[PDB]
């Protein structure tokens, strides 16, 4: 029997099968209820006549009646499986507490009857996918970004970091600083839009006050977008602002630290004995992380940061979009898989 | 349960060197004419089990990856690695070890060197 693979994102769930080397369903973690439930794609197409909620929230579960409603759409609707007879591979956060576990738990194998189950840990199976067992992962997803410090195949609990600055935060910023040139992007609909005008045209600067200096002498900055009503925006220094919050908080209004500076903590956490390895195995995951110039920028300021005798290597997986999926796909493959699960009737009987 | 396997019951019982290919999402014995030559397209666990004066038994474990192995393979082979340290209660000290740049502790362990051939067990994906 086949696994079925699903990893809980704040802004999208990605879904498949044990053994494909991407999701077959990736659809927005949404649910409309009338101003029963419409899930997904379908929510935003009814989004007159629905009231829509996200129900992960920063990585965390914290609505559990819609969440129900997003794994019957993701089985259902999506995989068309029946979850009581295929095992069920769940993801979850960084530092998720152990009742949240216990409760997607319990909805798993009491409303969905799964036959066994198995719940990991995101940024774990990113370090899977990328063939490693020690290193640091910073994933930067739509609602959260971590960075995960992971020794010989498991994460180390005290040196998580967690970091309330990820894509949707930089959606809304650019929203924000194209109000600059005259745009007024507010509703829900329109949000989407800037999302992708986000995706198809920022990139992070490699030094940013040169990137400012540079962009302002001409206008080879300026690239230009495709509305849905046919009109075109053109967007200049905004392309590399807009990603610069990650380094840069205060744009945003935050006090937080910055990706590279929550990096250097989170390696610091851990004893002197295991950094080198952890420098040396810095790999991105999730969708805030696919912006152009990341790598070669994160590397000159974890470098600038860390003590000069650690060797410093980024590594951006070009599916790493994915790489949460990816790993537990593979995971749920191994010859060994059926060993490592809960089943229904051990669950039932503790 | 502690997580097994027949090659797990096999692994760390006598001083020695031990290999497995990841085929299909497998950990499949390498035949032991062919130790010390890798196929570029594939990956590899390999243990290694010494007999300290003590009596005790030393395991180092290592993950060999091909320049044009497969994310299955990588990734499979990252993750038998933890499993088998695991199985060892977790003595066993892990080792990545990319082809042409492998540790010389790796290197040192065939007497003819490191040698890489064209070819490899096709992609579980
Ligand atoms: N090419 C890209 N460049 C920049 N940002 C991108 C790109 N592709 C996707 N994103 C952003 O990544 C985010 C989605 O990332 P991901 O799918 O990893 O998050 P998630 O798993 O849903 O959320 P989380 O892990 O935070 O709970 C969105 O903000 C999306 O706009
Ligand atoms: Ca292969
Ligand atoms: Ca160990």
């Amino acid at each position: 029997v086949q696994a079925l693979v699903v990893d809980n994102g704040s802004g999208n769930v990605k879904a498949g099968v044990a053994g494909d080397d991407a999701p077959r369903s990736v659809f927005p973690s949404i649910v409309g209820r009338p101003k029963d439930a419409f899930v997904g794609d379908e929510a935003q197409t009814k989004r007159g006549i629905l009231t829509l909620k996200y129900p992960i929230e920063h990585g965390i579960v914290t609505n559990w009646d819609d969440m129900e409603k997003i794994w019957h759409h993701t089985f259902y609707n999506e995989l068309r499986a029946a979850p009581e007879e295929h095992p069920v591979l769940l993801t979850e956060a960084p530092l998720n507490p152990k009742g949240n576990r216990e409760r997607m738990t319990q909805i798993m194998f009491e409303s969905f009857n799964v036959p066994a189950m198995y719940v990991a840990i995101q940024a774990v199976l990113s370090l899977y996918s990328s063939g490693r067992t020690t290193g640091i992962v910073l994933d930067s997803g739509d609602g959260v970004s971590h960075t995960v410090p992971i020794y010989e195949g498991y994460a180390l609990p005290h040196a998580i970091m967690r970091l309330d600055l990820a894509g949707r935060d930089l959606t809304e910023y650019l929203m924000k600083i194209l109000h600059e040139r005259g745009y007024g992007f507010s509703t829900s609909a329109e949000k989407e839009i800037v999302r992708d005008i986000k995706e198809k045209l920022c990139y992070i600067a490699l030094n940013f006050d040169e990137e400012m200096k540079t962009s302002e002498q001409s206008s080879d900055i300026e690239k230009s977008y495709e509305l849905p009503d046919g009109n075109i925006i053109t967007v200049g220094n905004e392309r590399f602002r807009c990603p610069e919050a990650l380094f840069q908080p205060s744009f945003l209004g935050k006090e937080a630290a910055g990706i590279h500076t929550t990096t250097f903590n989170s390696i610091k956490k851990c004893d002197v004995d295991i950094r080198k390895d952890l420098y040396g195995n810095i790999v991105l995951s999730g969708g805030t992380t696919m912006y152009e110039g990341i790598g070669e920028r994160l590397t000159r300021d974890i470098t600038t940061l860390a003590p000069s005798t650690m060797k410093i290597k980024v590594v951006a997986p070009p599916e790493r979009k994915y790489s949460v999926w990816i790993g537990g796909s593979i995971l749920s493959s191994l010859s060994t898989f059926q060993q490592m699960w809960i089943t229904k009737e051990e669950y039932d009987e503790s | 349960m502690v997580v097994e396997h027949p090659e797990f019951l096999k692994a760390g019982k006598e001083p020695g060197l031990q290999i497995w290919r990841v085929e299909k999402f497998d950990l499949v014995p390498v035949p032991p004419n062919l130790y010390g030559d890798f196929f570029t397209g594939d990956a590899y666990v390999i243990l290694k089990t010494v007999q300290l004066r003590n009596g005790n038994l030393q395991y180092d474990l290592h993950y060999w990856l091909g320049n044009e192995c497969s994310q299955d393979e990588s990734g499979a082979a990252a993750i038998f690695t933890v499993q088998l340290d695991d199985y060892l209660n977790g003595r066993a000290v892990q080792h990545r070890e990319v082809q042409g740049f492998e540790s010389s502790t790796f290197s040192g362990y065939f007497k003819s060197g490191l040698k890489y051939k064209k070819g490899g067990v096709a992609s579980g994906f």
